[PDB]
RNA sequence: ACCUCGAUGUCGGCUCGUCGCAUCCUGGGGCUGGAGCAGGUCCCAAGGGUUGGGCUGUUCGCCCAUUAAAGCGGCACGCG
RNA sequence: GCCCCUAAGCGUGUGCUAAGUGGAAAAGGAUGUGCAGUCGCGAAGACAACCAGGAGGUUGGCUUAGAAGCAGCCACCCUUGAAAGAGUGCGUAAUAGCUCACUGGUCAAGUGAUUGUGCGCCGAUAAUGUAGCGGGGCUCAAGCACACCGCCGAAGCCGC
RNA sequence: UUUCUUGCCGGAGGUAGAGCUACUGGAUGGCCGAUGGGCCCCACAGGGUUACUGACGUCAGCCAAACUCCGAAUGCCGGU
């Protein structure tokens, strides 16, 4: 609705491409599909810009005309730059390092722990304290991003752990 | 997360959704939390 | 002190009973009977919303001017029935009225003012019968309070009129009474 | 019981026209 | 803890819980007070459990009116008993009421507590009820 | 705020204006209590420091030839009312500004027309 | 007091089962006036286990040594 | 009573239902949804969102070891104003800070409350095997409400 | 046809409802309250100059099968 009736602009090096619902770009990081609601309807401005309309005024209309419009946005966003997100460590003798496509963590744990890369995802570590996480997929870069932090559990004491690079955690002092 | 069939918003950052069919309210404290059941 | 008409429009029943006044009410229609001096009772109806929009705009107490078939007739709301808990307008009852008459009329009164700290307002009476005439009736009376202390009881005949109004009711009535504030050993002390 | 409450509301059928020997 | 002094009937039927209150159907001491919609037997204790709520989150000013009186009495008979040999004690009194018959009433500057106070008090009672200002 | 008070704030800067000789426009933004209340009192000898809404302005000068200052209203506005002399106001306040560094002037008006920075500048030098 | 008085035989114990979860242990979590071991409360979960003795005919109950625990109930107060 | 078991409508027109409610229930709780009536604000820039200011007597008096805006009681006064409330709170023994209430600068029309009603959600839980539609199954209603056309239906009435 | 149904006409009641300065009781809040029908000097004479009681009165809002100033539809007797 609100959100959606923006059209979205074009740059000029991106390719786009469409066949009846189904959409697709093509960019200098590479391409990707896509499929559409069916109760909307997406068109190309001649002009470089992509509109996006509704045949209704119902909630599911409305509901569905900024999804479309907000994920067609972050995917032509996605394709042109791409998407990063970096971590920081905090604690005593906790270290990461990089090998080959894997990476390898320790939290304190009796053993170290293995992360697996999957498709489209690449990882990149600057200091062994801080590392960063680069992708194209927005979504697998935030699922990533989750798995990664999920690791060691929370701590409002010392605050021992991972998390974002300005994420602030709730901490509470024990006297005893 | 406590479980109770009435759930209000004791504070004033608490915010009332929808999840399932149940009705759950969230809010920066972890003690403000709670859902019906 | 002047007022100015409000117009409605009115019809002839058609047929009387208690089954007619119900398909009345439920259409929409407010059944109302129309008797004065003139010793010729008429029962009409009215249109519930219009109605209830001049009462809420000019007071219980409003000069209504009737359209009967063409004819206009000046017409005053002596009383009212409503239901205590669907709360509507059963019935109403108009009194006919000329310009230069003498009637009898209750109009409410209302109290604002600041009060001292140790003092709390009590308002024993809430209306009071005044003669004027039909279209200078007041529709509020006010009573200023500020920085009464201790028994500071308000007569009725104390109340400042405005002219060509008579206080039908005796100056022995008392209004508004201004008291000690209460204290906690006074509230647990009374109710046991 | 169950019993006991299915029996009363068992009158409420449409060809009993709500009423029912031994409710 | 509200009783009668005496009555010149100790022993009554069970009384008549139908129809709608005719008389005091209006709120004239204060401004603000409770009317009810249902039928039951109000009961001494919750009257006085009403008031205390009332009374305890009010505090200092205001005062409150009651509107009824539990007069009327009922009866009952000890336990672990056959039925028969005759009709039992009075144990508790209760007060009859009908729609449209009003409580509990309230004088107070603030509107927010006087409504806060009202709802606490409707909260204790067995049966629905409504708040009614003193304005048509 | 209701029209009515928005009207009389109207008729009031239309006739603070009408017995002020000049009147210079400033923003107030990034600036405290305390040196707020330092330039107000500075300047109260001889002229006058208030603060005026952008539209309300801009609807005010219909009745003068001041309609030229509508494209300096863009952003926040302070406006001062020069009753007595011209220049004392205008210096003080530009030594103000360059003092604070958080105050810039948009311009200001004189002889029937609107005058640049550099101008404002030159005429509170003179 | 509705079926059974030209009969529906009974309290405990032994042998033999079966079902519910309102959970004793084992299994998974939220919040803590959770520093850690150890604790309080709530949420999910019925696959498996739940000892031997002194006292009274006991039900019930107290006590002696163990383990993870020595669960609550229904089936004519299960079963002549 | 008319989708099949089974004789007859997977009938016609206009609306509601997302819960298998239909095909079990209460005090009470809640940004589910349709209709009707309101007041306030909104082109003089509404609401949210995204930069600046949010101050001086002042730590207001009693109380306490302690009380500075935030265990408690009385006024709940006032200057400067755009706005400061003896301040709704999550902050420290007590100060100090994060803030906030009303308001300024950028975007551009909906934004709130109760009022009365049709449908719905949570509250919901006992022992041999689903077992609270008769079965299969049905939201492409075969469910609910208002109007219209027909049919099947007994030892009832008519016919010999 | 003296039975029964309908219309019309003449008949006595005391329920439902409602009401209370209309009698007997229960009872909510106000007002002056002399005189608690009565207590700081007991003067034989100022006031709870003091928070009481306050009668009778009066302002308003209520309740009752063994209360009724009021009071129906059905019901019953008689006539056509
Ligand atoms: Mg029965
Ligand atoms: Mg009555
Ligand atoms: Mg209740
Ligand atoms: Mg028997
Ligand atoms: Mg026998
Ligand atoms: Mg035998
Ligand atoms: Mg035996
Ligand atoms: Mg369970
Ligand atoms: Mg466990
Ligand atoms: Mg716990
Ligand atoms: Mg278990
Ligand atoms: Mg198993
Ligand atoms: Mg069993
Ligand atoms: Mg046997
Ligand atoms: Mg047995
Ligand atoms: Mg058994
Ligand atoms: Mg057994
Ligand atoms: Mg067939
Ligand atoms: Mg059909
Ligand atoms: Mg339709
Ligand atoms: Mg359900
Ligand atoms: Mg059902
Ligand atoms: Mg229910
Ligand atoms: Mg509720
Ligand atoms: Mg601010
Ligand atoms: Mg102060
Ligand atoms: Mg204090
Ligand atoms: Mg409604
Ligand atoms: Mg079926
Ligand atoms: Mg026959
Ligand atoms: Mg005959
Ligand atoms: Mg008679
Ligand atoms: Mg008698
Ligand atoms: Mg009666
Ligand atoms: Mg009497
Ligand atoms: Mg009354
Ligand atoms: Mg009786
Ligand atoms: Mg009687
Ligand atoms: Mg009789
Ligand atoms: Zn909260």
């Amino acid at each position: 609705s609100r959100i959606g009736k923006q059209p979205v602009p074009v740059p000029s090096g991106v390719d786009v491409t469409i066949n009846g619902q189904n959409l697709s770009v093509k960019g200098p990081k590479g391409t990707l599909t896509l499929d559409v609601a069916e109760p909307i309807s997406v068109s190309r401005a001649e002009d470089g810009a992509i509109v996006v309309t509704r045949p209704d005024d119902e909630r599911r209309s409305r509901s569905l005309h900024g999804l479309s419009r907000t994920l067609i946005a972050n995917l032509v966003t996605g394709v042109t730059e791409g998407y990063t997100q970096k971590m920081e460590i905090f604690g005593v003798g906790y270290r990461v390092q990089l090998k080959g496509q894997n990476l390898e963590f320790a939290l304190g744990y009796s053993h170290p722990v293995l992360i697996e890369a999957p498709e489209g995802i690449t990882f990149a570590v600057e200091s062994p304290t801080k590392f960063s996480v680069s992708g194209i997929d927005k979504q697998k870069v935030g699922q990533i991003s989750a798995v990664i932090r999920r690791l060691r559990r929370p701590d409002p004491y010392k605050g021992k752990g991972v998390r974002y690079e300005g994420e602030q955690i709730r901490r509470k002092v024990g006297k005893t | 997360m406590k479980v109770n069939p009435s759930v209000k918003p004791i504070c004033d950052k608490c915010r009332v959704i929808r999840r399932h069919g149940r009705v759950m309210v969230i809010c920066s404290d972890p003690r403000h939390k709670q859902r019906q059941g | 002190t002047a007022n100015i008409p409000n117009k409605l429009t009115a019809n002839v029943r058609t047929r009387t009973g208690k089954g007619a006044s119900r398909q009345a009410r439920r259409d929409g229609k407010v059944p109302a009977v129309l008797y004065g001096h003139g010793t010729d009772p008429q029962h009409l109806e009215l249109n519930a919303r219009d109605f209830a929009a001049v009462l809420r705009s000019h007071g219980t107490n409003a000069i209504l001017t009737l359209d009967i078939e063409g004819t206009e007739q000046l017409a005053l709301t002596k009383a009212l029935d409503v239901h205590p808990i669907r709360r509507n307008i059963q019935h109403a009852d108009l009194l006919v009225v000329q310009r230069g008459e003498k009637v009898t009329v209750e109009v409410t009164v209302l109290v604002e003012g600041d009060a001292t700290p140790g003092t709390l307002v009590t308002q024993d009476a809430n209306t009071i019968e005044i003669e004027a005439e039909a279209l200078s009736i007041p529709e509020q009376l006010t009573v200023s309070v500020e920085g009464v202390e201790a028994g500071t009881q308000i007569t009725a005949g104390q109340i400042s009129l405005p002219e060509g109004v008579n206080l039908i009711s005796d100056p022995e009535l008392l209004v508004v009474n201004v008291v000690e504030a209460p204290s906690a050993e006074a509230l647990e002390e009374e109710g046991a | 019981a169950k019993r006991g409450r299915k029996k009363r509301d068992r009158k409420h059928s449409k060809a009993n026209h709500g009423k029912r020997p031994n409710a | 803890m509200l009783i009668p002094r005496k009555v010149k009937h100790r022993k009554q039927h069970h009384p008549e819980q139908r129809g709608i209150a005719s008389g005091g159907t209006s709120v004239s001491f204060g401004d603000y007070g409770i009317q009810a919609l249902e039928h039951a037997y109000i009961t001494n204790r919750q009257i006085e459990s009403a008031r205390i709520a009332i009374n305890r989150h009010i505090k200092r000013g205001g005062k409150v009116w009651i509107n009824i009186f539990p007069d009327r009495p009922l009866t009952k008979k000890p336990a672990e008993t056959r039925m028969g040999s005759g009709k039992g004690s009075p144990e508790w009194w209760v007060a009859n009421v009908k729609p449209g018959r009003v409580l509990f009433e309230l004088s107070y500057p603030d509107e927010k507590t006087a409504r806060d106070a009202l709802t606490r008090a409707i909260h204790k009672l067995p049966i629905k009820a409504r708040i009614v200002t003193r304005e048509e | 705020m209701a029209k009515a008070d928005k009207a009389t704030a109207v008729a009031d800067i239309a006739e603070q204006f009408k017995a002020s000789t000049a009147t210079v426009v400033t923003e107030y933004r990034g600036l405290t209590v305390a040196n707020l209340a330092e330039l107000r009192r500075a300047l109260g000898d001889s002229a006058t420091y208030t603060v005026a809404k952008n539209t309300l302005v801009k609807r005010a000068a219909s009745e003068a030839g001041i309609e030229g200052l509508d494209e300096l209203f863009a952003g926040p506005t302070a406006i001062a009312f020069v009753k007595g002399e011209a220049v004392d106001a205008a210096k003080a306040i530009k030594k103000f500004a360059k003092d604070n560094k958080a105050l810039v002037i948009k311009g200001g008006y004189m002889d029937g027309k609107a005058l640049s920075v550099a101008d404002v500048e030159k005429i509170a030098d003179l």
